[PDB]
């Protein structure tokens, strides 16, 4: 009936811990512009999301290894719709971000890497805007389909898919789940007004 | 030619810190994106 813009969320993303096929801990909610993920046992706070004391019974070798490893983790920016990864973490961060791999022509199960100390757009705003002005045009069903654009996975020190020996995300001893909020609002806005 | 290799990190991958990425670019003055919708299903 008109058209429907972007809205800039009030919290930009939900954050879902896991370790294994294990969800750990709670849903953190960023509300700041920049949020950091990391080992560390200290207090989380609204830019802060500590993994370091979130217990799992069933934590193994594995996983314990790598949360040692995870340090000071992945520092997350939402800076005008587009979405950065930076590895603040000793250890590289593996990011399986349907959004770049839509970009870079990969795979849509690709998983890539940000080294230490380098960061990489994982969501460009512009591009999902594109792909959501032809995707309104396909109809509803595609239009609803572009919920797995805003879905984010990051791996903090193995990689998984291709030629590594874990194939799926399940498979990293620790791992997170983004929930972009913008871009599922302004799906819900369009999805409505059709 | 092609693209970047998901395993070569320097293809796609930067140390520019994401602020000075966003800037040089547009993120803050870009107008949030807007799509034209039907009405219909």
């Amino acid at each position: 009936l008109q058209p429907v813009t972007y809205s800039e969320p009030a919290f930009w993303c939900s954050i879902a811990y896991y370790e294994l096929n294990q969800r750990v801990g709670e849903t953190f909610h960023a509300s700041q512009p920049s949020l950091t993920v990391d080992g560390f046992t200290d207090p989380s706070n609204s830019e802060r999301f500590c993994l370091g004391l979130l217990s799992n019974v069933n934590r193994n070798a594995t996983v314990e290894m790598t949360r040692r490893h995870i340090g000071r983790g992945v520092r997350l920016y939402y800076i005008g719709g587009e979405v950065f990864a930076e590895c603040l973490s000793d250890s590289a961060i593996f990011v399986q971000s349907p959004n770049c791999n839509q970009r870079y022509g990969w795979h849509p199960a690709t998983v890539c890497k940000i080294p230490p100390g380098c960061n990489l757009k994982i969501f460009n705003n512009q591009e999902f805007a594109a792909l959501l002005a032809q995707s309104v045009n396909q109809g509803f069903e595609a239009v609803y389909q572009l919920t797995r654009m805003c879905t984010i996975r990051m791996s903090f020190v193995k990689g998984w898919g291709a030629e590594y020996r874990r194939q799926t995300v399940t498979s990293t001893p620790c791992w997170i789940e983004l929930h972009l909020n913008g871009p599922l609002q302004w799906l819900d806005k369009v999805l409505t007004q059709m | 030619s092609q693209s970047p290799n998901p395993n070569n990190p320097a293809e796609y991958c930067s140390t520019i810190p994401p602020l000075q990425q966003a800037q040089a670019s547009g993120a803050l003055s870009s107008p949030p994106p807007t799509v034209m919708v039907p009405v219909g299903v």
